[PDB]
């Protein structure tokens, strides 16, 4: 989190704390019930918001579903939108965290060999993301889908 | 290592969960609890200095710690404690900030008592400064964080012994 | 007259940082500590 | 091809180092066999302890496939 | 043991200073190592 | 390195002066235009790929510099050139958000000219794909930061050539 | 500032800026005019704090104006009511960058060589930088008195 | 390490011998498969990725240890295992074409149990893909190096059990 | 001492003594009986030089001897007395051995941090252990007093 | 041996082995009956060939077996012989091999410094392998002499 | 480095001789003045940082090098500048106890001086407090050691300038 | 490490009493041994070669240690004993000159035994060998330093068995 990298930082020189990384911590609590309410908001959303994303992905791409497509089936579809909900669910995590920092761990370092060994368009989780942030951003105030879409774009950036 | 949102998040991947009202609550306890440790925290990065000057003095110096014999004897020797002071301080003010004693766990504690054997170190010295610390902590710090400063303090303490 | 940035720089000192691993402190600050590795000593100056 | 298994800790009694330094005094680590001779030497150079080692990788018959 | 090498640009050995802030962070490497396909320089340009 | 505040915070101190009313101005201009300048770096760091591809396309490929006897042509010097056109693009972003050109004074235009002047780089090539990246950075930020993001780009292909 | 200590970290790892970054930067362009406001009191109070500082400081230990003091005479306190003055300008700059990225360039770097070269006692500084916080706080708000405070404690924590 | 050639050479240097009939009975033997060990590597080689995959796909993936909770859990975790494995088939490579199992034992088995004992990795797992993929090397090979194939990954599935 | 230092670079370089190293050493054993007699008269006066250079030091600054000085008590005056006797002690160690090295890892280094802890003056112990030094020598032939003063001013340049 | 050489370098870049490596190999593995009867030769021949290079390394140093020779007297000489019978030994453990490093691990690296601590002469010591590559040489076939001729004048390098 | 002794050596080994009746006499010359170098040189070890501190005052400080604008502004500055007066102080001893300014070339001369045009030192002052440092230097060693001690001070100044 | 006098001067350094008489009778007793040290030491470093020459020739030597199947066998191992044996030699004369086996405890038998044990070398015939320099060095010295030679090879016979 936001602690977490201020501290690491703070940590790395051997010194305390100084006031330039404690008003972004003080930012950082004041934000916090608000980042809590966005991640609630989209957790009771979770599965329109899956089911819509899949479906742009499925207008935007149709050739992952065709006969040569990764995601050629009904159990494979349903795979891909378990996938769409990890990545939801990561999404929130780190709109509550404040700071991407789990995601990083979590599916974007070393996601490259799980898409590339399975043999998955990155392109197309990309374009799943993308609707998933657009389904999103239906649902929210613009502070709040503008502060999902930074970290929806961050995921958007790092599959990338 | 972990705060006590990582922590939560962590543990909810675990079991790839959505977060739930019982985390809320303890995020909300957190976001509620982020002044007072933000206040405190700037008073000891005022008065480390000081704080070391009393608690040494409370529980180490004017000893036969102190003298020739001892494993504070030597100017190398009195330094050395004096920067573990130093150094116990300020990674408890980083967990007390952090609000979890993981860091503590991960940049202390780890082989901290297997060198001390080694080298020939008191712990029982070491653990007595530390409770001298926190005793001033408490002091300085107020009736709001004296207790959230005084956990960390204990938690070193116990992990040493 | 002269400015901080005329003395030796303001911008080495900051640049340069520390990094020990940490053993058991996460994938991320392991990764950053070792492409700083790379960074130094075959230098691949983009870092990675 | 032989990597020792080595243990010590190397005490600093010349500095007093105000940053860190734990894992640089206590530490375990392999290290191959030619340069074992001088991480040991310096070792015992700088007042450290040689607690334990170990021959891990290479066989103790050695005089072939050894020297690599 | 265990920290990453850094650029230092020490200042003791008298003359060290300008040669470290020289060799890194003024000068860059030239003479790319592959000798197969030289660059025959003719072409600076991407007009189309 | 620095950005507008400490710029000006400096340029003050070699004075010896208190900062007034005109340095407090400047510093509120640097203020009010914070927002577009975040938004232009996130959706940069988005796009950043996307603005390689096409800059590549529309500026450098496709011609003689990536057929044989080319500097670009091999993998190898194609990768190094995308390289350097990440760089040149992540630095530009850079110098955006801090609102100076120093950073790239220092981290990226320093000896940079005789270096492709050794190695035979393009340094015309160069700077079209430096306007490409500029063109397609102000279609993606949009107006609120295109200007500004185009600045930079505009400094570093002066600076080059 | 702070756009020097969130653009270091991205330098060292050569990536883009992480939306922590950005929103910390927003946390403080948004306190940017509240921030002139305060540093205005401050430098309109110049030489009417210092004087204050002064008194405070030689009541707590007169020594320093003691014959074997480092400030005896005139020209020696003006020269520590100087310095004084030189601490509250660098307080002012720390207040309106948001960091203390120029208190540190400036003024506590290589402090602790020098003040020993000079044999002036720096717990002695110590005290009387915190008499300026003190007549500092007694001039402002609240919350902008507990934000120049912050400055105030990492000066008189980095000059011990 | 050492292949066939050299456990013979030093069988016989410890005695201070010159080779004699037996000895050149075993070289003999090993030569007279040189080629197919050649041709199987090259097969090998050519279908690393492909052997990987079909055995993750038989013995890993769709399981628990794919879901959380796992420890083939999250893309760090998953290219780990998936690293080692490709460590494993290489290795494996490597021991047939030398005709020796030293390799395995100096550079893969050294410690690899504890190491998995400490982060929790699943020996049996791990034992369930090197089998899958000792079943698909078999299959891609033929039969004229499908034992010498599979000698070394019962080998490594020993050693590790 | 000489033996160590010389055998520390010969077992550097991993060699066996050179010509110099070995005269070096010889005229060091030659040099011993005039270095025992000089500690041994030392040792032998101790105390006197122990009290007449706590006097000669307060009498030069009493305001180590003032209310808001570091010496105020009949056992705090005794710390500073027990410290002189010891950095004497450490002066005959030094003159026995033939340099300094047992004295810096005994008393010189992290003796800065030592009194900076302690919030004492640095210089007021230089000048300290230079009154020694008079006292010192005033119990010494000419030449005994030279060699004894030159480990005295060693410990006067470590001080500071 | 090739194999060991090969391996050695595909596990250090990391890779598979190279299609020269696996070239190299094919040609060994074809090699390899002849240079079994080579080997075979030689080791038949191993008395003879020791004896006559022997007595050309007599005729060519009298002083070696002279008073002040390292090889003075019948035990010293008869120690010279086995270490020539070790060095054939050796040599043909290279041959079949097809490489020089059980060669190396068993008896040329630290040859120098062991005819060092023996006195012994190691120009001598090369002088005799040479004398024993013209005996070996005058038992084989003019490719296989070619080929026993690379290990000996490789041996020859190695005493240099 | 050399002092008068290596240097006769090594000019007569050039030569290969042995040494003749003007080696010996430049030997006496040298031998005959080593108790006074000797004992200059234990009172500025003891004298050290007195006699910077008094050069410092007469020459550098209390004017524009140390106010705003002065190389010699800044703490950072003025610890840079009075650690190069200690490196200064050093070698002069060094120099004065060699008998030879051989050591200053090699160890502070070469690089210094297009080193402080780089970074911007006045090299005019540097001189200027240098020879207030030898002042106060001759001042303190007496006639005996006073010119033996100078000497090496104006061979750095007029190596400096 | 440490030698004769600074053994006493630690040990009374650690009881805090200043230098008695029985201290200065037992420096007394290391100085009147001065000259015969040195002596010895010199001898020793002369005839370095010679000595562990005769004492492999003596003990390790003409045995199966140098054959197929010893440790000692090939150019590799008998360079490491006889790297080994010259590194007993240096040391011993390091102890002999200090009158102190403190540099041998820290620099020679700190885990060489279990290091031995690792490698498989005799610890039996390293000890042999050891008692063969013995002899040697007390048969070069003569009676002067034969007791003070012998005492401190004994001292690594003992430690290492
Ligand atoms: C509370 C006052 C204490 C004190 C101070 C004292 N200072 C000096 C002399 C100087 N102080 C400075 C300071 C600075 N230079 C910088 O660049 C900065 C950072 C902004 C500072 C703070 C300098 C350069 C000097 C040297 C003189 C000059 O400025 O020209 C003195 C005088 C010492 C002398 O020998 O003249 C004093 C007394 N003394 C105390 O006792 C107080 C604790
Ligand atoms: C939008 C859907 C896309 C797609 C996906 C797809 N995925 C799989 C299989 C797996 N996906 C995962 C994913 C993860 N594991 C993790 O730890 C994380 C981070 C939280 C993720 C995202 C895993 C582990 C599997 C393997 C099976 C399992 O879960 O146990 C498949 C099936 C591939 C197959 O060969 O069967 C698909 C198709 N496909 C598309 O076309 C979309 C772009
Ligand atoms: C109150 C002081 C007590 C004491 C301590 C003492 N410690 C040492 C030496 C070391 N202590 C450390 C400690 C740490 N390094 C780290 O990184 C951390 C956590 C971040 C810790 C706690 C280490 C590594 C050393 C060894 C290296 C060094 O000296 O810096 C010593 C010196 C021992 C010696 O002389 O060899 C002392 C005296 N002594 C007391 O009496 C107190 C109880
Ligand atoms: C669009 C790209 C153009 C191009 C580029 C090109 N560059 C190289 C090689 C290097 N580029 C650098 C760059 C930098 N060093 C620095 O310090 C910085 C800023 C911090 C930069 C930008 C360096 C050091 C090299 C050489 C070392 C390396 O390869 O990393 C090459 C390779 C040339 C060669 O093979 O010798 C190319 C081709 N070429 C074009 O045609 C484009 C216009
Ligand atoms: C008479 C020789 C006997 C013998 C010895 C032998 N030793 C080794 C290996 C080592 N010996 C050392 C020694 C030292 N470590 C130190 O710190 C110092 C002083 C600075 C010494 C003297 C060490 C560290 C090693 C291991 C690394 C190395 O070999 O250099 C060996 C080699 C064992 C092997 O082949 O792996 C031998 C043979 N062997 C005998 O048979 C004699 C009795
Ligand atoms: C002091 C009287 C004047 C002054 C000096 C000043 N120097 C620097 C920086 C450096 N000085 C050196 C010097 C040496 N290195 C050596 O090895 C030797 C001989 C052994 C010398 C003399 C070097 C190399 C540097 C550069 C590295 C460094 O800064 O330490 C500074 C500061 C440079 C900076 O701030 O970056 C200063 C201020 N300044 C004055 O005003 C005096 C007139
Ligand atoms: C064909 C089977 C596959 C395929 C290829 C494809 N390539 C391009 C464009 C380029 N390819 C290169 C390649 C090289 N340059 C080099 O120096 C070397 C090493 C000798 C290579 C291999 C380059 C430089 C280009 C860019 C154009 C140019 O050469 O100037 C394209 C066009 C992409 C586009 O956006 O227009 C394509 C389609 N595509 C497939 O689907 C096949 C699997
Ligand atoms: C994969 C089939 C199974 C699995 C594996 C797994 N391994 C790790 C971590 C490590 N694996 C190694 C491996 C090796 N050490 C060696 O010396 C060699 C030979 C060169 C190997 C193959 C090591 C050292 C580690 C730790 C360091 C690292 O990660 O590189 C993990 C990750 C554990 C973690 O998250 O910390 C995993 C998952 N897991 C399964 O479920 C499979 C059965
Ligand atoms: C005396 C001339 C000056 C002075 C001294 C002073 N010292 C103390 C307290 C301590 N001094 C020491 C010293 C040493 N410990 C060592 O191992 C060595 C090396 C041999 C030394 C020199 C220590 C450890 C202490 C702490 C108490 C203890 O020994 O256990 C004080 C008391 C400070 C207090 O706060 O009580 C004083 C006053 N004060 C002066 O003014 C003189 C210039
Ligand atoms: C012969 C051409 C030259 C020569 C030789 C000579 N050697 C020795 C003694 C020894 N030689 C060895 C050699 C080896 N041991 C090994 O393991 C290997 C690798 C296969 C070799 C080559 C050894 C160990 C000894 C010691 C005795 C023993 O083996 O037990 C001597 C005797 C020296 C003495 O002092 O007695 C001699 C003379 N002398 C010549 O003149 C030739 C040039």
């Amino acid at each position: 989190s936001v602690l977490t990298k201020a501290i690491v930082n703070a940590d790395a020189e051997a010194r305390y704390l100084s006031p330039g990384e404690l008003d972004r911590i003080k930012s950082f609590v004041a934000s916090g019930e608000r980042r809590l309410r966005i991640a609630q908001t989209l957790t009771e959303a979770r599965e329109r918001i899956v089911k819509q994303a899949g479906d742009q992905l499925f207008q935007i791409r149709p050739d992952v579903v065709s006969p040569g497509g990764n995601a050629y089936g009904e159990k494979m579809t349903a795979l891909c939108l378990r996938d769409l909900d990890y990545y939801l669910r990561l999404v929130t995590y780190g709109i509550v965290a404040g700071d991407v920092t789990p995601i990083e761990e979590i599916g974007i370092i070393g996601v490259k060999e799980m898409y590339n060994s399975l043999q998955t368009p990155i392109p197309a989780v990309a374009e799943g993301v993308r609707a998933m942030k657009n389904v999103a951003t239906s649902l929210l105030s613009g502070d709040d889908a503008a502060e999902a879409g930074f970290y929806f774009d961050y995921l958007v950036g790092a599959m990338q | 290592m972990q705060d006590a949102i990582t922590a939560v998040i962590n543990n909810y991947d675990v079991q790839g969960k959505y977060l739930d009202g019982a985390a809320l609550d303890k995020l909300k306890a957190y976001f509620t609890t982020g002044a007072v440790r933000v206040r405190a925290a700037a008073v000891i990065s005022s008065n480390a200095t000081t704080i070391i000057k009393e608690a040494a003095a409370k529980a180490l110096i004017y000893s036969d710690l102190t003298r020739p014999g001892g494993n504070m004897y030597t100017t190398r020797r009195y330094a050395a404690c004096i920067r573990d002071m130093d150094y116990f301080l300020r990674y408890a003010t980083y967990a007390m900030l952090a609000g979890d004693p993981s860091i503590l766990d991960e940049r202390v504690l780890n082989g901290l008592k297997e060198t001390y054997n080694s080298l020939g170190v008191p712990i029982a010295a070491t653990v007595g400064g530390i409770q001298a610390m926190k005793e001033v902590v408490g002091g300085l710090v107020g009736p709001d964080a004296a207790k959230e400063a005084s956990i960390y303090f204990d938690y070193l303490s116990s992990g040493l012994s | 007259g002269q400015s901080v940035e005329v003395g030796v720089g303001t911008l080495r000192r900051q640049l340069e940082h520390i990094y020990r691993i940490a053993p058991d402190a996460t994938r991320s600050e392991k990764d950053v500590a070792i492409n700083a590795i790379y960074r130094q000593v075959l230098d691949v100056f983009a870092g990675i | 091809s032989r990597y020792f298994k080595v243990t010590a800790c190397i005490p600093s009694l010349k500095r007093v180092r105000t940053g860190r330094e734990l894992q640089n005094t206590f530490f375990t680590k392999l290290v191959p066999y030619e340069n074992w001779f001088t991480e040991q030497q310096r070792i015992q150079k700088a007042g450290g302890k040689v607690l334990s080692v170990k021959l891990f990788t290479g066989v103790q018959g050695a005089n072939t496939g050894v020297g690599a | 043991e265990d920290i990453v090498p850094y650029r230092r640009y020490p200042t003791l050995p008298a003359g060290n200073y300008r040669a470290s802030v020289r060799v890194n962070d003024e000068e860059l490497i030239s003479q790319s190592w592959s000798s197969l396909s030289p660059t025959y320089t003719g072409y600076q340009y991407v007009t189309r």
